[PDB]
C-alpha cells in the first residue's frame, strides 16, 4: 500500500501543518458540510452555522486523531481501532462519506501548503488519507459466521450444473440494466444468448463455487484473480457490488423458496467478501 | 425520468400483479434483516432480534405498505417524481436524518422481492425497467436535502 | 445541478482570473500522477514513469488545453450541459470506453488545483458553486452511454 517514498511524504507534509493541524480540521469539516450536505444527518445535533464553537472543538480532535494516524504509519489499525468501533459500531456511517471527508482535506491542505503541494506529495497524501478511510471502515458488515457458511453452502448447492447457466443469466443482466459496465468488454458480443458471455458466465461461476468450497481462506484461493481485476484490468470497485446484485436476482428468481431473509442476508455478506477479495490489490 | 412507452408499459404491467400489501412488509423487513445497521431508525417498532421477529412484527408490515403505497403513487407521476417525492423528502432529511445512500439498500432489496415473486416472469429487461425506476425515486427523495 | 445565481456569479468571476494552458496542464499531470491507474489510457502520450516526466511531458499539456476547453464551454453554457457535452459523451462511450466513476477522478484533481491557485480565495461556498460544477459535467458527459 504506502511506500516508504510515500511515508515520507506524509510526515513532510503533516510536520509542516503543524500547530494548524487543530484549525485545518475545523476547515475540512465546514467545507465538507457546505458541498456535502448529505454529511450533515450525521451531525443533527451539531452547531454548523459558521465559525461556531462546536465545530472548532471536533476538528481539533479529527486533527489529533490524523496525527496519530501519521505517527503510527505502520500500523495504522492497531492505533486507531477505537475510532474504527465508533464509526461502524456505533454511529454506522456510510463508507462513502469518508470519501468526501478526505476531499476536503486536502482541499485544505492544498490552499493552504503553496510550496509543498506538489503532485508526489498530493499522490502519497491521497493514498494515506485512502488508508485512514480503510481502517475506521474496516469492521462494518463482516465476516462469514458459521451460519452464513451454511447458508452459502445450502443454497449454492442447489445450484449445481445449473451455476454456469446462472453465472451468464447474472452477467447478462448487469449488461442490460448498467450499461456502463459494458466499458470492461468492448470486444465482445454482448448480445443475448451469445458464446462469449456463456463462455465466461461458466467461469465467474467455476470461481464462486471454488470461493465457496474454500470459503475460509478465499484470500489464497482468488489470488491471481484479484491481480487480474485490481491490476491487469483495474476494474472499478463499484462495479463489484452490481455484479453482486444481478447474481442475488437471478439466484432469487430460480430458487425462491430457498431464498428466504437468512439466505438471502448471508449470500449478500459472502459476495460483499469476494468482491473485497478482488478489490484489494487496487492501491 | 426516461422511460420508453415498451419499458414505461411492462413496468406498468408486472405492477398490476404486484399484491403492494404483502409486498411492502416483504421489502421492508428484508431491508431490517439484509442491512441490520438501518434498524436503528426504526425500534419505534419493537423486537427486531430475529428474522422471525422481524418478519413477523406487525409494525414492520403495516409500516411497509405505507412505503410501498407512496412507491405506487410515484407510478402514477412516473416523469415527475420530484414533486411527488417532494415533501417526504423534507421528511426524511429534516425530521427523520437519513443519509440518502440507505434509499439505495430498499431499491435493491424490493427487486429481489419482485425477482422471488416472479422468477421466470421478472426476465432481464424487465428488471433494467426497474433499475431505472427505484433510481429515479431514489433520487427524488435525496432531492430536498440541504 | 441548480446552481444559484450568485454561485452562479462567484463560479465565472473566479474562472475569469483562471489561465487554461497553465490549469489544463497541470490538472492533467495530477490525474496520471495520483490516479496513475488512469495513464492505461494514454499510453501513446509517451513517458509517463515519473511526475518530472508527467508534467513535464508535451502531448500531456496539449491534451490539457482541450480537457479545460470543453470545460469554459460548460460553464459558457451552464444551463444546458447535456446539449454540450453530448458529442463527448458518445466519443468516451463508443471511442474510448471509459468507466464514467472515472469522471469523478478528473473533477476531483480540478478543485485541488484551483484551490492551490487560489489558496485563500478559494472559500468554502466558492468551493461548494464548483462542486455542483463538475458533478454536473461529469453527469451530462455520462449520458450517451447505452
Ligand atoms: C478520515 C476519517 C475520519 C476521522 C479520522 C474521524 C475522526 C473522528 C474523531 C477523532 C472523532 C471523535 C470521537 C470521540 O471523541 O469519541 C469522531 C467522531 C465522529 N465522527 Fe468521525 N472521523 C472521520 C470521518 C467521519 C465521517 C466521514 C463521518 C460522517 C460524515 C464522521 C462522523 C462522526 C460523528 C457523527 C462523530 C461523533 C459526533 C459526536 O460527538 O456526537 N466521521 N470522528
Ligand atoms: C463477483 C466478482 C467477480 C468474479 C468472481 C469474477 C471472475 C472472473 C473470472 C473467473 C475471470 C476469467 C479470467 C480469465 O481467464 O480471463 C474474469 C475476467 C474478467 N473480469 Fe471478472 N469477475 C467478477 C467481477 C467483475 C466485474 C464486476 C467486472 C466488470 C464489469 C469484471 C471484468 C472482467 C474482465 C473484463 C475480465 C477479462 C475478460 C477477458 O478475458 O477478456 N469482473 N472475471
Ligand atoms: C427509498 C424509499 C423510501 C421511501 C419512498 C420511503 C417512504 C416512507 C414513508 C411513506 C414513510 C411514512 C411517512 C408518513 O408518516 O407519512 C416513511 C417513514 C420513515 N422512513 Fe422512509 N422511505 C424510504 C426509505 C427509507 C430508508 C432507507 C430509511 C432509513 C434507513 C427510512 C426511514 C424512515 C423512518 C425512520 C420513518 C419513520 C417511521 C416511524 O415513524 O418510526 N426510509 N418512509
Ligand atoms: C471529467 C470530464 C472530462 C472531460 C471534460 C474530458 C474532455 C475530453 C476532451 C476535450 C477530449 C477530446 C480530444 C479530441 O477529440 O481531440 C477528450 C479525450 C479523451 N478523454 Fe476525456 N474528458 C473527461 C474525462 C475523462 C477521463 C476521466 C478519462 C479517463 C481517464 C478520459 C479519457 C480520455 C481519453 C483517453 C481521450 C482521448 C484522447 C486522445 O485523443 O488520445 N477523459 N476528453
Ligand atoms: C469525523 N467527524
Ligand atoms: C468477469 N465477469
Ligand atoms: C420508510 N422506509
Ligand atoms: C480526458 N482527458
Amino acid at each position: 500500500m504506502l511506500s516508504p517514498a510515500d511515508k515520507t511524504n506524509v510526515k513532510a507534509a503533516w510536520g509542516k501543518v503543524g500547530a494548524h493541524a487543530g484549525e485545518y480540521g475545523a476547515e475540512a469539516l465546514e467545507r465538507m458540510f457546505l458541498s456535502f450536505p448529505t454529511t450533515k444527518t450525521y451531525f443533527p445535533h451539531f452547531d454548523l452555522s459558521h465559525g461556531s464553537a462546536q465545530v472548532k472543538g471536533h476538528g481539533k480532535k479529527v486533527a489529533d486523531a490524523l496525527t496519530n494516524a501519521v505517527a503510527h504509519v505502520d500500523d495504522m489499525p492497531n492505533a486507531l481501532s477505537a475510532l474504527s468501533d465508533l464509526h461502524a459500531h456505533k454511529l454506522r456511517v456510510d463508507p462513502v462519506n469518508f470519501k468526501l471527508l478526505s476531499h476536503c482535506l486536502l482541499v485544505t491542505l492544498a490552499a493552504h501548503l503553496p510550496a509543498e503541494f506538489t503532485p508526489a506529495v498530493h499522490a502519497s497524501l491521497d493514498k494515506f488519507l485512502a488508508s485512514v478511510s480503510t481502517v475506521l471502515t474496516s469492521k462494518y458488515r463482516g465476516v462469514l459466521s458459521p451460519a452464513d457458511k451454511t447458508n452459502v453452502k445450502a443454497a449454492w448447492g442447489k445450484v449445481g450444473a445449473h451455476a454456469g447457466e446462472y453465472g451468464a443469466e447474472a452477467l447478462e443482466r448487469m449488461f442490460l440494466s448498467f450499461p456502463t459496465t459494458k466499458t470492461y468488454f468492448p470486444h465482445f458480443d454482448l448480445s443475448h444468448g451469445s458464446a462469449q458471455v456463456k463462455g465466461h458466465g461458466k467461469k465467474v461461476a467455476d470461481a464462486l463455487t471454488n470461493a465457496v468450497a474454500h470459503v475460509d481462506d478465499m484470500p489464497n484461493a482468488l489470488s491471481a484473480l484479484s491481480d487480474l481485476h485490481a491490476h491487469k484490468l483495474r476494474v472499478d470497485p463499484v462495479n463489484f457490488k452490481l455484479l453482486s446484485h444481478c447474481l442475488l436476482v437471478t439466484l432469487a428468481a430460480h430458487l425462491p423458496a430457498e431464498f428466504t431473509p437468512a439466505v438471502h442476508a448471508s449470500l449478500d455478506k459472502f459476495l460483499a467478501s469476494v468482491s473485497t477479495v478482488l478489490t484489494s490489490k487496487y492501491r | 425520468m426516461h422511460l420508453t412507452p415498451e419499458e414505461k408499459s411492462a413496468v406498468t404491467a408486472l405492477w398490476g400483479k404486484v399484491n403492494v400489501d404483502e409486498v411492502g412488509g416483504e421489502a421492508l423487513g428484508r431491508l431490517l434483516v439484509v442491512y441490520p445497521w438501518t434498524q436503528r431508525f426504526f425500534e419505534s417498532f419493537g423486537d427486531l432480534s430475529t428474522p422471525d421477529a422481524v418478519m413477523g412484527n406487525p409494525k414492520v408490515k403495516a409500516h411497509g405498505k405505507k412505503v410501498l403505497g407512496a412507491f405506487s403513487d410515484g407510478l402514477a407521476h412516473l416523469d415527475n417524481l420530484k414533486g411527488t417525492f417532494a415533501t417526504l423528502s423534507e421528511l426524511h432529511c429534516d425530521k427523520l436524518h437519513v443519509d440518502p445512500e440507505n434509499f439505495r439498500l430498499l431499491g435493491k432489496v424490493l427487486v429481489c422481492v419482485l425477482a422471488h415473486h416472479f422468477g421466470k416472469e421478472f426476465t432481464p429487461p424487465v428488471q433494467a425497467a426497474y433499475q431505472k425506476v427505484v433510481a429515479g425515486v431514489a433520487n427524488a427523495l435525496a432531492h430536498k436535502y440541504h
